[PDB]
């Protein structure tokens, strides 16, 4: 019956109206149950779904509504909070009561249960509302701004208020995001662009990069607190931009990097790397401003001052190198960007100096005379720089040179220490120039051992000290000026030259006097040990014969080049060793035997690249490096017949940019020389492929 | 007065390399030719 | 096994103990648990969720036949005769129990 | 004929721990030193009580949390001993 259903759901409502109210007795749940599962099973359990919605929407409307506008004046987001908690708790036990509908008539009717209606009312006629969300969006806008100023606020309030939020939001959080989530990110990003402003008036990097840090925490704990993390996780990005993205560069200029660069503030930068580790390209602008300085302050340095000590040069960039090291270690916590960033820097400004190899050959004063790890790592810096020079074959040249002297001296420390440096050549090299190195030392071993052999010849057949020298190993003046050889040493080495022929076939002995000195003594009042190049010697031979003996003059009879014949300057030198003009030297002046010169040690050394010695040098190496890459390009030409010039001149300068960076126009002229020398054969379909031609 | 002592002569010994072949191995070694008959 | 073990002892309070609730069917007073009712949702709703909280209970509705096998249930989880299966199953909707639905529909697909 | 069976109940032990978290129902007391609000039932089949069911009834507020915890769902060791419960002695002893 359809009026009984009607008396019975009134019976349920009006007890509906108490289980909805605070009180909640005078009957009995089972005949409230009874109604609703009567009624469902009468197909009314859906009429009372709509009349209980009525009710709720009802109470939500006359029995909240002006309950909390009776708080706009006052405690309005308490008086809601009580509200919200009376809400949810009539909706849960009515829901408690009209169970069976939602048990079988609200997943039928695919509606919502009991609680989640009351819910989506409440979110429709009280919170998310026209104006009382407005009126919570700003009391918790105007709570969280107090909390931002510091201002003690009820966090707990704001908390519950946005907690209401999500619950009310059900499955979404829809509700809060579109209340107080969206205001709240807003009004924080002004609330960090006004303190960055502020900051602005500071202008000093370290107490900006300080309080930043603590507002980072101090903000996104006003959140995981009262404004959970839904709010937390953008504002980690907006307090990162609304206060460092704006000022990115500002904050490297502003102390500032570079001020902590010249007074090695790591823990400063420490900190200013972390403030741009956070953000994108933040290490970016903090390296390209890093390098910026690098590059001047390494300019400065490789910039020359007269020429600067070779020494002092390599070791200038060595201290540059262990600064930023050290900045790197500790402050830039070995960032791969960072180091990439001053290896690269470095690689610049060393190559703008062409003498770059020459001082780093540094490495020959080290060799030439601290602990033997502190050299070792000396050492291994000088290496460190190397790899940044790209001429690494001027530097094994000037090298080699450096080492033939002092392994024709034999005054190196030890061999060791020349070994150890040639493996790290090798390791930084090819096995050609180690080979070359290499050779040097097997000379040696050849030379004492042939020493010996002659000397037990001597003996054999009942001081003369050949040095044998490998060809090619050994670098020679071109042209040996073959000058004459007093007759009892240069008999002795006509013996050794002999033994020599009979000793090693098919090897001559192309003396190179110029190289070596002996124990020459002359008249100083007694003698002295002189040790004065073979040049030299024969100069005082020709005194034996003439006191008193004429630039020209010794010159005509020694048969010594005029400039080489710096021996009569180097001996004059300035006349206590011998009396000339006291240095400069001139044909119209005559030499005269000087016994003045004296010494407490009987033993006296007498003295004996510049701007025509660097310049060969270098055309030596660019003559080198012409042949190597027109030999590489043929190599590979004859290896690839068919090789487009672009093609060929990128695959050649790779394979030879270990050692030196060919110049692809010099290239070109060089691979149009191939070309002409039949090898490179220009394609019809493509002049620039080349087709090689045995 | 000036006699020459102790000379520390130092020649330059030269042959009185890797052939061709080797040049473009160093283990190889040079009718004489460096590197199954003598031609 | 603990919830299985406490669960045995709960029921076995058999010993005519704690009954302080009182169900009525059909005028008859049969004895029950009310916490232990307030575990299983009518009876979940009819003291904690029950206003007049003062039922300690007249069920009505269905008989006592069926209720009896809902509270045979409820009790060591254990239902379901060929004469007592559509009753339960009303029992069943007025109690919030789907299983003995189920094992009445199983039961009544059976027979 | 098929009587089907099924121990889903395990809400049944479930339901009881809400009822204590709901604060409801609360048929007894426990003066732990303060108070804390228990249910006999469980506590009765849980450990044997033979007090509550003993008549040891005219004491609402009975004089004394691990041990009522794992009901529901250095010390405890003393109390276990106190109360023989095989699972409290076992998990002790593990822990």
């Amino acid at each position: 019956d359809e009026k009984y259903v009607n008396s019975i759901w009134d019976l349920l409502k009006n007890a509906i109206q108490e289980i909805q109210r605070k009180n909640n007795s005078g009957l009995s749940f089972e005949e409230l149950y009874r109604n609703a599962y009567t009624m469902v099973l009468h197909k009314h359990g859906e009429k009372l779904y709509t009349g209980l919605r009525e009710v709720v929407t009802e109470h939500l409307i006359n029995k909240v509504r002006e309950d909390v506008l009776n708080s706009l004046n006052n405690n309005f987001l308490q008086t809601l909070n009580q509200a919200w908690n009376d809400h949810q708790t009539a909706m849960v036990m009515i829901r408690d009561i009209l169970m069976y509908m939602d048990r079988v008539y609200v997943q039928q009717n695919n509606v919502e249960n009991v609680y989640n209606l009351g819910l989506i009312i409440f979110r429709d006629q009280v919170v998310r509302y026209g104006c009382i969300r407005d009126h919570l969006r700003q009391t918790l806008l105007d709570m969280i701004a107090r909390e931002r100023k510091g201002e003690v606020v009820d966090r707990g309030a704001i908390r519950n208020a946005c907690q209401m939020l999500m619950i009310l939001g059900l499955e979404g959080r829809s509700v809060y995001e579109e209340d107080f989530e969206a205001p709240f990110l807003e009004m924080s990003a002004e609330f960090f662009q006004m303190e960055s402003q502020k900051f602005l008036a500071e202008n000093s990097a370290s107490v900006y990069i300080k309080k930043v840090e603590a507002r980072i925490n101090e903000e996104i704990e006003r959140v995981m607190h009262c404004l959970d993390k839904s709010t937390e996780e953008p504002i980690v990005k907006v307090v990162e931009r609304e206060l460092i993205s704006k000022h990115m560069k500002t904050i490297v200029e502003m102390s500032g990097l570079v001020h902590m660069l010249k007074n090695g503030k790591t823990e400063d930068l420490g900190c200013m790397y972390k403030l741009f580790s956070r953000v994108p390209n933040g290490l970016k602008t903090m390296c390209e401003c890093m390098s910026s300085y690098l590059r001047e302050q390494g300019k400065a340095l490789v910039s020359e001052e007269g020429g600067k000590n070779p020494v002092d040069y390599i070791q200038g960039l060595l201290d540059l190198k262990s600064r930023f090291d050290r900045f790197l270690l500790e402050s830039f916590n070995n960032d791969r960007l960072f180091k990439q960033t001053i290896a690269g820097d470095f690689e610049y400004f060393l190559n703008l100096n062409s003498r770059s190899p020459e001082y780093l050959s540094f490495i020959d004063d080290k060799l030439k005379k601290l602990t033997e790890q502190e050299v070792e790592t000396i050492l291994d810096k000088a290496m460190v720089l190397f790899r940044f020079m790209q001429e690494k074959d001027v530097f094994e040249r000037y090298y080699k040179q450096h080492l033939a002297r002092r392994l024709l001296t034999n005054k190196s420390v030890s061999d060791d220490s020349e070994k150890n440096m040639i493996s790290k050549l090798k390791t930084e090299c090819g096995c050609q120039f180690t080979s070359k190195l290499e050779g040097m030392f097997r000379d040696m071993s050849i030379s004492n051992t042939t020493m010996d052999e002659f000397r037990q010849h001597l003996q054999a057949t009942g001081d003369l000290t050949v040095r044998v020298l490998t060809t090619g190993y050994w670098p020679t003046q071109s042209a040996t000026p073959k000058c004459n050889i007093p007759p009892a040493p240069r008999h002795a080495f006509e013996i050794f030259r002999r033994f020599y022929l009979a000793k090693h076939s098919g090897r001559q002995l192309t003396l190179q006097h110029h190289m070596g000195s002996a124990d020459l003594n002359a008249t100083f009042y007694r003698k002295h040990i002189l040790q004065v190049s073979t040049f030299q010697m024969t100069i005082l031979m020709l005194f034996n014969n003439r006191e008193k003996y004429t630039f020209e003059e010794i010159q005509q009879e020694t048969d010594i080049p005029e400039r080489e014949l710096r021996a009569l300057q180097s001996l004059a030198c300035t006349q206590r060793v011998l009396t000339k003009k006291s240095k400069e030297i001139e044909n119209g002046h005559i030499f005269t035997v000087n016994d003045q010169f004296t010494s407490k040690l009987h033993r006296v050394k007498i003295q004996t690249e510049s701007d025509p010695e660097r310049k060969e040098t270098r055309q030596k190496v660019d003559d080198d490096r012409k042949h190597e890459i027109e030999a590489a390009i043929v190599r590979i030409m004859k290896s690839r017949k068919k090789m487009q010039h672009n093609v060929l001149v990128a695959e050649v300068t790779q394979q030879l940019k270990a050692r030196f960076l060919p110049s692809p126009v010099v290239i070109k002229k060089r691979i149009e020389g191939l070309i002409e020398r039949e090898y490179l054969a220009r394609t019809p379909e493509d002049r620039k492929v080349y087709t090689y031609v045995a | 007065r000036f006699e020459v002592k102790k000379w520390n002569a130092v020649a330059l010994w030269a042959w009185d390399d890797l052939c061709i072949e080797c040049q473009a191995s160093e283990e190889c070694t040079v009718h004489a030719f460096h590197f199954q008959v003598c031609p | 096994q603990h919830s299985q073990a406490l669960l045995r002892g709960l029921l076995a309070l058999d010993s005519g103990i704690l009954f302080d609730v009182v169900l009525v069917v059909e005028g008859r007073h049969i004895e029950a648990h009310r916490i232990l009712l307030a575990a299983s949702d009518y009876f979940r709703g009819m003291f904690a969720g029950g206003l007049k909280m003062e039922q300690e209970v007249l069920i009505h509705g269905v008989s006592y036949n069926a209720m009896c096998q809902i509270l045979h249930f409820i009790y060591t989880s254990e239902l379901l005769s060929l004469s007592n299966v559509q009753e339960t199953l009303v029992a069943a909707c007025q109690l919030q129990i789907p299983e003995i639905i189920h094992f009445c529909c199983d039961f009544l697909m059976s027979w």
